């Protein structure tokens, strides 16, 4: 009995841990601090967009 | 990968978006007297 249980848990682990780059909060997390910069700057490029075409 | 290999032109990109007493001068004095005819 107690092999199954320790079975058990050795197979959920090993499934988050093969899964964690789409799944877990932390990756996520990174993935979206690199999005939100870009979008800033491209909202500036767009406010700016007759002095950049005249220069 | 799209985002990393742009960063360097988002830098450049940033860097852009980012009691009337006359003394003249004996220079122009001597040009005007030169040409004061004209």
């Amino acid at each position: 009995a107690e092999i199954n249980q320790k079975s058990l848990e050795l197979e959920l682990l090993r499934l988050e841990k093969e899964t964690a780059d789409i799944t877990h909060p932390l990756y996520l997390g990174q993935k979206h601090q690199a999005l939100q910069a870009m979008n800033s700057h491209l909202e500036a490029v767009l406010r700016e967009k007759r002095s950049l075409r005249q220069r | 990968q799209m985002l990393k290999e742009m960063e360097k032109e988002v830098d450049v990109v940033d860097a852009v978006v980012r009691n009337a007493t006359l003394n003249i001068p004996n220079l122009l004095i001597s040009r005007i007297e030169s040409e004061m005819h004209r």
